[PDB]
């Protein structure tokens, strides 16, 4: 830990991320073939001959049809939800999950994780430079609650203020500007040592990486990026950042008595393009999302 | 290309009656909230002057009926029902044409699911059901 | 006001010379191999001079 | 059919012309076309500008290094020995060096004696423009040195064209007098300045700062900008005339659509007046002493 | 001007319209599922409702007997109407003759409907299911409902 | 017709008359026939006047091909890359001499509508007119109906 | 008769230098002598003109016109041959660049008008031409804004000279 | 009434190429959740309807085989059975039609 400008911190973080991605692309010498089967319901028996650690379930959807690319939000690699731009590794079986499936719980969780990550990206780059803004983590609140949340610790000078409606609308406008540019949710699986060396600064992120690499015997934590923002998240994410259609930030709340310092919780609600609600229903959801949600035990 | 949509397209079998019930209750509560104009903050009430004109209303044509006068004559009448008539907005004398002030008045209540979004925002700010 | 279309064409070859002819098609090659040369299974291992 | 041959020949020629128009072939060198005699072309070139070149020196000035490398590569790949003249082709490098150096010094002397109140930076940028790639390439192409040039890449890349042009200048310098070649570079390079503004060859960035430091050099206190005229300020098509006053005395004026651009134009006008490069200046005197 | 004018002009006259609807209704009673142009199916559905009501009026009712005798042209579906169809809808009041839109007729590109009496031992039609309650919007609305119940 | 044809402005090639005048004609290539009634004027032009023309102007390279042709021709090539081809088919020697002298006299620029037969690069010396020329100023620059 | 659209798939390009754009694949297909009117076919081709392959097939599947299924068949064979012959990996990564109809060879019949008079009936035929380019459909040109309108008006004002003088 | 003058190709293009005469783009089209064969909203899927119609046709052919001749219409309910699938206790009085198949996994 030393003195570093946030801009140079982002540049060095991106450089390390790209170097790791390059070495992951490079340790495989030649193009290898995988026979990924389609265990879905609409196009059964379809096998794709894809490239190892190069091609993606979005590429499989491109082979199938354009509707698959448009509607498929998650993949299922033999048991598990994969984000749409994660290169495939072994000869597997695949199934595409959309927002209107019978059991869309996995895609709901992934969509809310993505929305929380976008909200954190908007928050980190919307405050004065001489305040220290640090992201603690995004609690894995359930969709049945009113909103997704992000925990942020601000510098000591801002332990007495509260953002007003204009500032909240500014946060929503930043979120919509982020939505307007189609940014893929790039993914990466790295080792614990590399994960620590990318961040190297925030003790909150350090303990987050420790907690996320302890339960894995291989000490691997997932890493995701939109544009030049990099966050640590649990579980996969949605392919594109324009999937969200309605996006807002509702309010921010404090939880002081659990720590000498102050941790704020930003809350927000979003609805995808496939599931847009009417003006009145969206107003109802907006009004509910302003309530504090406490699901951490 | 974004497909069209209506209010109850993605709503579930159980969520449709809930949404209808909740929206109707909010509508009725908003309608009942305006029952006491003289207690909220009434605008000053001026005496009637000779060259003065007051506001009208929006009614609904119910039908026609016979009627008789004390001299035995018969006249046909038309029944006009005032369903939900409220004053919506008031423009100043100089803000429309400088000739006369204007009062906008709304008719019977309609559904919020089939109105323009700007109209919905206007009625949300006013705190009243939308008018036909 | 009395005209139709034409050019009835077929795009497949056939065996019409043997139907009736006193001359035959002169061939220059054969159908396959008289007998396949089975290579030794460990030819790569025995790629040296001799054993 | 109709009997005859004249209409058929005419239509065949028309069709050939239309095919050539629709699918034009890539352009080729003039040396690759039928009517070409290189010695006659060189002599006519020398004669047309009314100069007495040394013939061998002109050939040397028209040879290029890349041409020599291509020829030796061709001979070594064909396995044929041609080491009788390839080892003596003696490319135009030194002639180009001499020509470029003398052209720079002569243009500098000309412009310095024509505009004494010019800065060294302004004179240097004027010389850089006049010897610049685009101007010398245009002059060389219009004077037909691109035809006699020997090199690959028939386009004759602008660097190679400029090198050969200054090699011709140096060959004239070696063959004849420095005064003669000074007249040559006058006639074919100074004339390129006609109808051009100073700040179209200098390409300055901060005219106000330049004017301020010029007045500081000249012991002039400071120019204050005042709005001398305006017509329409609340419209989308405004006109402003801003004048620069030094010690309550007007030194320059400039128009613009905005006050800022009007002030910048006034500063540019002041710089032009101070440096003596105006549209009203004495035209260049093309004559003989 | 056709303000408030039900009963579209179908055949070559009112009698032709009635006979076309009668043929469609007889086919529906026989087959439990009939595909035909959309407007004719609409009129025939309106008629099939009241046919089932007349069947529920009772076997021994003379008026119902005459109505069934007119509206069924095969005379072997009248026992069906009185002892299979009417006793099938004893509990329900008016909820039968499900009607759906099928893509289009091939030749003249006519708008086509399918109509079926409910019950219908035939295989089920691909009915349009509503969105599942586990979707994101429905889960948000369910959370709103639970929060409202708690606030009550 | 001008509306049905291209146009250009009056111009020089490389500022010809500013320093030294240079002959814009580069090459003349003649196709003339040994036999053939149509190449008789060209034949006698080559016999007599081509040598004197070449001696008169040495900045022009003249080639004579002498090939069988039904239509003798002259191709004029100019310093600016312009190529012009003319037929000297069944022309007298005086006609051909006038043609070649005209070719040597012209520049390579296109013979199209000339559009305003003068080209000045400094049209104004005392300053171009603008709506504020010939307009007096007011005290403090006060526009009409002002207060201070 | 001319058949030049058929021979546009026989063009062989020289191998690209390594550092070059991808040069997306280019597939031409057509159907000749369709028993349909060329104007009626032009309307469907105009609708299909700018879409991607999947969107065009979707639009043609629910059009109740005789030529809609014909164009759908042509597009399906074009897609199959694009993937099979012209080395297009993603079957959905195709868009329609050119889609047009042309007149075919027709026939003439007698019409027998209501006297000893008559007319000549024409039995109409048409061709359909399609061209698929590998890659996503190009974005539509956005309408020009008031900023662009003002910019071009200002440039028009600035471009004007003093005419018929020096 | 006869046309006084021939209509030009420019006028004809303006008339027959304006947006009122063009085909409109429809946004009712989405994928069928079952069979994924591109149905249209508010309209049944052609693939699924054809499947159901084929099964109904086979069942009706069996009905005609069992019924004998015309004018039969049994006065009892009906139930369709498949390979195995012993009849249930509730469907006693019903007519039984079992053709020969494995029950499709959409008809229960
Ligand atoms: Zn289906």
């Amino acid at each position: 830990a030393s003195q570093l400008s946030p801009t140079e911190l982002t540049e060095m973080r991106n450089d390390l991320f790209n170097k790791e991605k390059a070495r992951q692309l490079s340790l495989t010498p030649r193009t290898e073939k995988i026979e990924v089967k389609h265990v879905g319901k609409t196009d059964p028996g379809t096998v794709f001959v894809m490239n190892k650690n190069i091609s993606t379930p979005y590429s499989c959807a491109m082979h199938l049809s354009e509707w698959y690319c448009r509607k498929s939000i998650l993949a299922l690699v033999d048991g598990q939800p994969w984000d749409m731009y994660k290169p495939l590794t072994k000869s597997c079986e695949i199934k595409f999950l959309t927002f209107k499936d019978c059991d869309p719980g996995e895609v709901n969780k992934a969509y809310w994780r993505s929305c929380a990550m976008m909200m954190g990206c908007v928050i980190e780059r919307a405050f004065k430079d001489e305040y220290m803004v640090n992201l603690v983590r995004a609690p894995e609140v359930p969709v049945i609650s009113g909103a997704f949340c992000y925990d942020v610790v601000l510098d000591s000078k801002l332990d007495e203020w509260m953002p007003t409606k204009e500032n909240l609308r500014s946060f929503t406008k930043d979120a919509h500007a982020l939505i307007y540019k189609d940014l893929p949710f790039e993914t990466l699986e790295v080792e614990a040592k590399v994960a620590l060396e990318i961040f190297q600064h925030s003790k909150y992120k350090v303990d987050f990486i420790e907690e996320k690499a302890s339960q894995n015997p291989e000490r691997i934590v997932k890493l995701h990026r939109i544009g030049d923002f990099i966050d640590v998240s649990e579980g996969p994410l949605i392919p594109r950042t324009s999937i969200c259609f309605q996006y807002e930030v509702s309010a921010v709340h404090n939880l002081q008595p659990t720590q000498p310092s102050l941790i704020r919780r930003f809350q927000g609600v979003s609805l995808p393009v496939h599931l847009r609600a009417h003006f009145t229903i969206w107003d109802k959801l907006l009004e509910r999302s302003r309530k504090m949600v406490t699901e951490d035990q | 290309g974004k497909s069209g949509t209506w209010w109850d397209e993605h709503l579930s079998e159980e969520n449709v009656p809930f949404i209808k019930q909740l929206v109707s209750d909010e509508d009725k509560a908003q309608l009942a909230s305006k029952l006491c104009p003289l207690k909220d903050e009434p605008w000053p009430i001026h005496p009637w002057e000779p060259g003065s004109f007051r506001v009208g209303l929006i009614a609904l044509k119910l039908g026609m009926m016979p009627l008789w006068t004390k001299d035995g004559q018969k006249h046909v009448v038309t029944l006009l029902q005032v369903q939900d008539c409220h004053v919506l907005k008031y423009t100043s004398k100089e803000n429309c044409n400088g000739k006369m002030a204007t009062l906008s008045v709304g008719g019977k209540t309609v559904s919020r699911f089939r109105k323009a979004t700007s109209i919905l925002e206007f009625y949300r700010e006013l705190g009243l059901p939308p008018k036909q | 006001t009395e005209k139709e279309f034409m050019q009835h064409a077929r795009k497949a070859g056939l065996v019409i010379p043997p139907e009736k002819s006193d001359r035959s098609i002169h061939l220059a090659c054969t159908a396959g191999i008289f007998d396949a040369y089975v290579p030794p299974e460990g030819d790569a291992r025995i790629s040296s001079l001799s054993k | 059919v109709k009997k005859g041959f004249r209409a058929a020949f005419r239509f065949q020629k028309e069709l050939e012309r239309q095919r050539l128009l629709r699918c034009p072939p890539p352009p080729v060198r003039r040396s690759e076309k039928p009517n070409w005699d290189y010695h006659a072309e060189i002599q006519a070139f020398g004669h047309r500008l009314q100069e007495n070149f040394s013939l061998d020196l002109l050939k040397t000035a028209f040879v290029n290094s890349c041409y020599i490398k291509s020829e030796e590569a061709k001979r070594q790949q064909l396995g044929i020995e041609k080491e009788a003249v390839l080892l003596n082709l003696k490319s135009n490098q030194e002639l180009s060096e001499q020509g470029t150096s003398f052209s720079q010094t002569c243009l500098t002397q000309f412009l310095e004696d024509e505009y004494p109140d010019m800065p060294t930076e302004g004179i240097k940028n004027l010389v850089d423009f006049l010897t610049g790639e685009e101007v010398v390439c245009h002059v060389a192409r219009n004077l037909a040195v691109e035809q006699l040039t020997l090199s690959e890449e028939f386009p004759v890349p602008p660097a190679v064209l400029q090198q050969t042009f200054f090699a011709v200048i140096g060959a004239l310098l070696q063959s004849s007098g420095p005064e003669r070649t000074a007249l040559f570079i006058r006639d074919f390079l100074i004339t390129q300045m006609t109808g051009k503004e100073l700040f179209e060859m200098w390409k300055i960035i901060n005219p106000m700062g330049l004017l301020v430091e010029e007045l500081k050099k000249r012991n002039v206190s400071a120019p204050e900008s005042r709005l001398t005229r305006q017509s329409g300020g609340t419209t989308a098509l405004p006109l402003y005339f801003v004048g620069l006053y030094c010690d309550k005395k007007l030194i320059a004026e400039g128009p613009g659509e905005t006050v800022l651009v009007a002030e910048e134009e006034a500063a540019r006008v002041a710089l032009r007046k101070l440096y003596g490069f105006t549209e009203n200046r004495r035209p260049w005197n093309y004559s003989k002493p | 001007i056709s303000h408030g004018r039900v009963f579209r002009r179908m055949g070559l006259g009112p009698e032709s319209r009635i006979h076309l609807l009668r043929n469609l209704l007889t086919g529906l009673v026989r087959h439990e599922r009939i595909e035909a142009p959309w407007a004719r199916v609409d009129e025939m559905r309106g008629y099939a409702e009241k046919l089932i009501d007349y069947g529920k009026l009772g076997d021994t009712n003379e008026r119902a007997m005459r109505m069934a005798d007119f509206w069924l042209t095969e005379k072997d579906l009248i026992p069906k109407l009185f002892q299979v169809l009417a006793p099938r809808y004893k509990d329900q009041t008016g909820g039968y003759t499900r009607m759906l839109q099928i893509p289009n007729r091939s030749l003249d590109r006519a708008k086509m409907a399918v109509i079926e009496y409910k019950g219908n031992c035939l295989p089920p039609l691909p009915l349009p299911r509503r969105d599942s309650h586990l979707t994101l919007l429905n889960q948000l609305l369910q959370g709103l409902r639970q929060d409202l119940r708690q606030s009550q | 017709t001008a509306r049905g044809t291209p146009s250009r402005f009056l111009a020089s090639v490389l500022h010809n008359g500013l320093g030294r005048y240079v002959q814009q004609l580069q090459r003349l290539s003649f196709s003339v026939s040994r036999d053939g009634a149509s190449s008789r004027g060209a034949r006698e032009f080559v016999e007599r006047e081509v040598i004197d023309f070449a001696r008169r102007n040495p900045g022009v390279v003249i080639y004579v091909n002498s090939r069988p042709c039904c239509v003798p021709r002259v191709v004029a090539e100019y310093l600016n890359g312009a190529v012009r081809e003319e037929s000297i088919h069944c022309k007298s020697v005086e006609e051909i001499s006038t043609l070649v002298q005209k070719l040597a006299d012209q520049s390579g620029l296109d013979v199209i509508r000339i559009r305003k037969p003068f080209h000045t690069d400094n049209p104004s010396i005392q300053g171009q007119w603008h709506p504020f020329t010939n307009k007096p100023t007011t005290f403090r620059g006060l526009r009409p109906r002002e207060v201070q | 008769i001319s058949r030049k659209w058929e021979k546009k798939n026989k063009i062989v390009y020289p191998p690209q230098l390594p550092g070059e754009p991808r040069r997306p694949a280019e597939i031409y297909h057509c159907r000749r002598q369709i028993k349909y009117s060329k104007d009626k076919m032009w309307y469907l081709a105009k609708l299909i003109r700018g879409m991607s392959i999947d969107q065009a097939l979707a639009q043609l599947e629910f059009n109740d016109k005789k030529g809609a299924k014909i164009i759908k068949e042509v597009l399906l064979e074009a897609q199959d041959m694009a993937v099979r012959d012209h080395n297009v990996e993603f079957r959905s990564n195709l868009y329609i660049a050119e889609s047009t109809s042309g007149r075919g060879q027709c026939l003439k019949r007698i019409r027998y008008h209501g006297r000893g008079r008559f007319g000549i009936m024409e039995k109409v035929y048409c061709h359909y031409f399609v061209k698929l380019v590998e890659g996503p459909p190009p974005p539509p040109e956005p309408p020009k804004t008031a900023v662009a309108h003002a910019k071009e008006y200002i440039q028009q004002l600035r471009s004007r000279t003093i005419v018929h003088t020096l | 009434a006869a046309p006084k003058n021939r209509r030009t190709i420019e006028v004809n293009r303006c008339r027959r190429r304006n947006p009122q005469k063009l085909i409109k783009v429809k946004n009712n089209i989405d994928v069928c959740p079952e069979c994924g064969h591109l149905k249209q909203k508010h309209v049944l899927c052609a693939y699924c309807y054809e499947k159901v119609c084929k099964e109904t046709a086979e069942i009706r052919r069996q009905i005609g085989k069992q019924e004998g001749g015309p004018f039969k219409a049994p006065t009892i309910e009906t139930v369709v059975l498949y390979t195995g699938e012993t009849p249930s206790e509730q469907d006693q009085g019903k007519r039984i039609i079992e053709r020969d198949r494995k029950r499709p996994s959409w008809f229960t």
